[PDB]
């Protein structure tokens, strides 16, 4: 990994970043069969089989009730296409037709591939356990409606068995048909496994997905089809890796506050995030919940990412002299901060604030002059801000300063700074 | 419902390279996969090996490992199996079938007229 | 691999006859068992998926039941287009190992 | 369902949603009567029922340890005044006296309404089986202090019983007294049914809430009152939907950029959301999370909700001419995006980038020239912007093209202002 | 508790208040032994031991895969410096060397500090329950790979010793090994009693923790280390409260907008949110999610607070004349809204709505004038605006009014063309 | 404690319509419903409908199905029982009875001194 | 619904005798029902809730026992005043059945 | 591994107050506790005390109960143990053991050489 | 507190007679015993913690067994260094009890 602390605008560039970009989504169908728990009554009163056979029916009967800023502009954006890309898919779903040749489909396997009526082809997993235990255990060891069988055995496992069906039934109830996230209990891992093995990808791209299983279910999501007959239908979307390790890097910035002629007017970029070179293009992503790292790895998702000109590049090497319009703003307002960067910190400090950098072994080192200042994690283990501390990074890694004169010296010529928000440097020069 | 038609009868000499067709037909190719099932006369049926239309996969038995060679047109939905190192003893009738798509098995619902490998 | 172990081999019955077919897994394999009729000179065909479904088409004298290793292959009443080679096969994992086959003979 | 292209600002207006608009909150607070299980002892080791037993113990006594940018203005307000509604009622049940009359009040039934001192009127539910249960059978069954007793059945009954508080407090216990939504453990179906049969509204309004009982859950929330002896009290706001089936529309828009002599005028509407007239009244809902649809039916909180003019919906017919100061944002530089619509996508393709549109069967079909381009669900199944796929949206529905220069041509050439924010359209030209 | 109304600048300062701030982190590494899991054998078919111990292996081998606007500055990022911090640590944490030392420290007993090649000392904690149960009962039970045994209550030990095992790796492996709060499961109260008693902090700090043991859950968080052997290691980092009881207020403010000649001179302050005085500084926190109350209490992250100084305090008294660069926003577009405060509400009331107060047991009392207006939870119940019903609050303090004149009006309307954001007044005259 | 206080005795000929009245008192009516139970002469105790004040909603016993309407007034907490289609038969002794305020059953702990209806 | 029979329908004691009431439901009610006094002439009065709470202001010498099925309610020592009927009512389904009733006579 | 060194033998007086040192080596003092043991001449070991080098907690048994007070010098890495209202019987051996660092009890690994006191 | 006692107090043996010590909780410590080592005028030196797991050091022939309230401590070849007193101690509470102490002293 490589840091360079670019002093002519107090920000950071960390190169060096994998890119794991989720470029489609993979619908699976799942149909979890129940079974004919309708026609089983008790009554021989309350019992443990039927405690959980009542809460059981309860279940089922529950299901059936409920079937100009870059960053502001896009959060949500991909969010909401998932969700609605998933509807759409699941009105397709939904028409009886398809329900029909999907169960006709699963008659004789318990993975098949079917083609809805609107072309899109899905992969479909039968999960029968619970309807062949019940009916050919629990089923029978309820006779004549009796309930209250001295077989603790079967209760016991009844209760067991049902697990699975009641957490899915709970985490949609409790979603409203639309889960956050694919628990266990949507799908396991040996279901992931498999389905992932299948998906249209080249072989590198399943092996890194393989490594990194649990990163998919957090991506992915889980939508209520409906209740037909004995049977609960519901559809996973599953995130497309279609580009891998591809160039990424991170930039971060802190506010170049410039005091000249009583004007602190301070210089802050605000084209902070997660930028990847994708077949020649560059693609921003400026949503914070849209990337998350592991290792040199980043996620990110495509639907989320706006493609920039690949000038946008030069706001990183020649700022002050680039023809291209960076994203940054002018606001007087002095403002006094620590910046985390993945191999060190920015520390803006400025008069009026006390700044001194600590290890464990040595307490205070040294106090920092005013400005901004770049510490690595290797000259200290602790940032201190008057009482406010800070844990610096243990990333081990390479670390460069790429001297100049800040812009911010000569961005406010204390001209009418008005405070400036979300603005080029032009206006504000 | 889907048809299967196999290649004829071929006679080749021993140690050669053979290559079996198997077009299908009236069916959504890209949806399934084709199975390869052999009979030696006097013997039973014999799993040759399998390959997916979606995914292209492959697997084989020990006995064919190596020495088989599955590809599926999807665009024409024919199937080809090339055996090769070809022994008297291989002589015997290949059977295409629609198999299962993924790993998950299936039985084989639709069978080819059969081809006649005589070695 | 699970073997599988068809019994018996070779059965003489006259029309009209029960007959009884039974397979055998290596170890359980629930209810995944398949039956496929083969005449010779005719490409197999499929009678029984999941040990008792009756494929679309096959005459209702053919019915299929047992569960776990034991599985069995009745007719109910043997019919002149019933007398071929029966093969059994389980549908458990993936080697989809084929029974040794059974022959249905015209009794003399 | 309508939607209507608008070229005259590059957005769309979506017709013909519900409203179904929260008015209020009905408060339920329940009683889990938990028992006299602190006289409970085990002196004969580990064992089963020890092992539930003492976890329950520890539930109870862990329990005891507990106790102008409309849309940056109003997110949170809405939410903030649900929680502290709830805390402002809560205050007042946590009074003894209420308590005890709440006590009192269930003493003979269970199911009661009591008036507190405060004077608002609750609703009161008892849940009884845990304490049965123990009373009737764990106290007794544990005999001389020995609890490792060979009937399993009664381990088993009593780890059964005890799911529902085990849960209710852990739910409690991890959002540290206030949940973020009504599990099935604070609330079961059965006893949200009953609960809203009972609310102060019309019949219409009742039976479409009962349809829609899941949604009720994902708007409410659950406050811990405290643990007075042996039963935990806690308290429940349901929402009360009083306005429903209300003329809802949704506008969405994408940056309306027109290129003259090389240089950019861009602007783009950022009063973007749903908007629901009631009363006559035009009611603007610009958080996220505060409209949820459901089909033609979007959930919106009225205590989210900004009053806006009726002239508001002049920006949708003449945003050029009207008086009314349709605010919307500019900026000399170009954002090209999709923005995909309930029935289509506003697709904004400007210099730099390859856009096309393709369909499952036929891939690419043709490539879209620069501007702003609304494409319908019909003329493709997916759009393609460079690398980056989109999947367009399967609902049925009406599309209307009302044609118009577009307001970007109607700039300043001599001087067009740069990045603005939070401004209006006149200062954009 | 003391509210006071500022006419000055329709807002409102609360005062009172006590700080709880989180000044550090506990690093408290956890070994959870599941044990000799992998050499245990079912071959007697499917039993309800084999489905939990299939279970647990399917568990454990799942683990192995997965191993200038302030507010806008600021959100998150002491969210990622916690994270980023905990990481940091965690890499010290995975080397080996310190998995050895940690497993060496804790053979001889439960609890033992050591200290990592890093330097921090870390207090690791001892689980030994299920490798105990298991080694001493399931796996002798289980004879020659016999699982069907007619023991059920062997099965149903199984079953209730592996329930936290599993959550917690079903809370790490829905997380992607990174959970958001610390539930039972990964600490239970009493783990979480005896690591605050040992916290480096005073008597008095450490006795306001325990009685908020509920509270410290929340903003902690849990990171898988990994897999070695037969042991789960995951680290858990604990807040440490620092700083205790310290004079801290809210601002909240609602648009101050003065009608001249129909244009309305509206005035926003940006400041709202939470200040708290410590050692003579103030510290501002700009984000809703780092401030939370109870009674008194505000729980506040030193990490999310920005520096500012004493002087910032001069808006609440004198902002019209201080010299001190009071942020707030400025426009001619006049919003209509309610602003709860603790101890009341604003209501900003102007042209074309129609607002009342009313009470629980009268109803409607008496219409509101138009512009800003203060009302106390003791004058009425319930505020209306138009058909918004907001409910008032119910907590007891002193209300207090600061005679003046909005800036709102001094600003003019017809010589103010200008919708502008967070410009403080010098932009605004 | 609450008190109830009923009309007083009536005498009505055949086939007529009866409004029988029962003000409550002493007690916070809005918060509870109002039960109707009859006794004729020399027969046991029976249930006649009850309504809630909170909500109005109304149930009625088979016997009394469309023939009784039931109103509550809760400014006034005074309940009227409408008894239509009356018969020679009907004539007993109605009480009003302080019932549940929802669907939970609970007993009756106020009492009106009872109204003698004769037919 | 829920019939409840009364038994015995007469009972006739003398001042102190021990009085037993008992009260049969069709069906399992667990504990809730309710018992009345009604005294010719008077309006009925509540004497027992919940098959064993005894209401406030009533006398100690009246207890109330039993869950179910059966329930039964016991005078201590009948006093003159405790000649009258008594009404037992399921307060377990909606209908809330009353008992045909129980005629307390004094002994001739 | 790590060496207690603990003072010499010490007679005093009864009635007067004694002050016992642990000097600790070779080992991170900070990371456990000190535990104090005395042994009586003819009786058993008797737990005298323990205090945190950590976090500096106390716990005594109620012999010693307010008798004793216990500090730890973090920066030499030295205990030191004072015992108050010396009684003639309380002439007796005391050690010094690392201890746990926490409430968990452990196993005292290391050994002082002990110090004789006589009263 | 949980009372120690150690049984027998005081054991005569030769050098590679096989020595037993046996220490009673008074209740459930699971397998928090440690052994200690007293040898006269010299620190006391652990044996076995946590009922059976050896400390570095200590020599094979020292062997540690039991649960729950009754261990035991047993020298499989007694050796002329192990002639010490031998304490029991329980690891389960605060208060680390100890036992009286065992005197293995040289068989006359
Ligand atoms: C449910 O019923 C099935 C079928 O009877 C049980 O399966 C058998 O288990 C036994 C005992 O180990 C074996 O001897 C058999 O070979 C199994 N038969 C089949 C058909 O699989 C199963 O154990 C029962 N389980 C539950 C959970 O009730
Ligand atoms: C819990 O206690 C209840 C009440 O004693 C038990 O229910 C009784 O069961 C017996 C024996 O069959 C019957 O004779 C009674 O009529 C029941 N009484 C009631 C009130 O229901 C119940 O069985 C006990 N449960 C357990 C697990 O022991």
């Amino acid at each position: 990994l490589k840091e360079s602390y670019l002093e002519e605008s107090c920000s950071t560039i960390t190169e060096g970043y994998l890119s794991v970009l989720r470029t489609g989504w993979y619908t699976n169908v799942f149909t979890l069969e129940v079974g004919d728990v309708e026609n089983l009554t008790c009554a021989d009163g309350p019992s443990l089989i039927k405690t959980e056979l009542d809460l059981t029916k309860s279940a089922l009967r529950e299901l059936r009730t409920c079937s100009f800023v870059l960053g502001a502009i896009a959060c949500g954006v991909a969010t909401a296409a998932a969700v609605t890309a998933g509807v759409a898919i699941a009105k397709c779903i939904r028409l009886e037709s398809e329900v029909t040749a999907i169960k006709n489909c699963l008659k004789k396997t318990n993975e098949c591939v079917s083609t809805l009526g609107c072309g899109v082809r899905v992969l479909a997993t039968a999960v029968r356990e619970l309807k062949d235990f019940v009916s050919k255990n629990l089923t029978r060891a309820i006779n004549k409606n009796k309930c209250d069988i001295p077989d603790l055995k079967m209760a016991v496992s009844f209760s067991q068995f049902n697990r699975r069906f009641l957490n899915v039934v709970r985490q949609f109830s409790d979603n409203a048909g639309i889960t956050p996230a694919i628990s266990k209990d949507l799908m396991t891992d040996a279901e992931l496994a498999r389905a992932i093995s299948n998906m249209p990808t080249s072989a590198g791209q399943i092996k890194l997905m393989l490594e990194n299983r649990c990163m998919v279910r957090r991506k992915g999501f889980g939508i209520l089809i409906g209740v037909y007959g004995s049977s609960v239908i519901y559809m996973v979307q599953l995130p497309i890796f279609g580009v891998i390790d591809t160039p990424c890097w991170i930039v971060k910035a802190a506010p170049s506050c410039s005091e000249k002629k009583g004007n602190y007017a301070c210089l802050l970029r605000e084209d902070q995030g997660w930028y990847c070179q994708n077949a020649g293009s560059t693609v921003y992503y400026p949503c914070e919940k849209d990337c998350e790292t592991r290792g040199d790895h980043v996620f990110c998702d495509t639907a989320a990412g706006i493609n920039v000109a690949e000038q946008s590049k030069e706001c990183n090497i020649n700022i002050s002299t680039t023809n291209y319009p960076c994203k940054v703003s002018c606001g007087r307002h002095p403002i006094s901060m620590v910046a985390l960067s993945p191999l060190g910190a920015l520390v803006a400090c400025y008069k009026g604030v006390s700044c001194s950098i600590g290890s464990n072994r040595v307490g205070i080192i040294k106090q920092l002059n005013k400005g901004c200042s770049y510490i690595t994690n290797q000259d200290a283990d602790t940032v201190t801000i008057d009482n406010t501390v800070y844990q610096l990074s243990k990333v081990e890694g390479e670390q460069h300063v790429i001297k100049g004169r800040p812009v911010s010296s000569s961005f406010d010529p204390v001209k009418f700074p008005q405070d400036q928000f979300n603005v080029a440097l032009d206006q504000c020069f | 419902q889907g048809q299967l038609v196999q290649s004829g009868p071929e006679v080749k000499k021993p140690g050669a390279t053979v290559k079996v067709s198997c077009r299908a037909s009236a069916y959504p190719f890209g949806n399934y996969g084709i199975t390869w099932v052999r009979q030696v006369p006097g013997q039973g049926l014999e799993w040759v090996g399998w390959i997916s239309a979606y995914t292209g996969h492959t697997k084989f038995p020990q006995n064919f490992q190596g020495r088989v060679t599955l590809t599926a047109d999807t665009s024409t939905s024919t199937g080809y199996m090339e055996l090769r190192s070809l022994t008297s003893d291989d002589t015997a009738v290949y059977y295409c079938a629609r198999g299962p798509c993924c790993s998950s098995p299936r039985p084989y619902d639709i069978w080819g007229q059969g081809t006649m490998v005589t070695v | 691999d699970i073997q599988m172990t068809q019994s018996p081999s070779t059965l003489s019955a006259s029309v009209g006859d029960r007959v009884t077919i039974t397979c055998r897994a290596s170890q359980s394999i629930d209810d995944w068992l398949a039956w496929y009729q083969h005449s010779p000179g005719k490409a197999p065909k499929l009678l029984i998926y999941r040990a008792s479904r009756l494929e679309s088409g096959v005459p209702s004298r053919f019915s299929g039941s047992g569960s776990g290793t034991e599985f069995t292959l009745t007719i109910s009443s043997l019919q002149p287009d019933d007398f071929a080679s029966y093969y059994c096969q389980q549908c458990y994992t993936y080697s989809q190992t084929f029974g040794q086959g059974t022959r249905v003979e015209i009794k003399r």
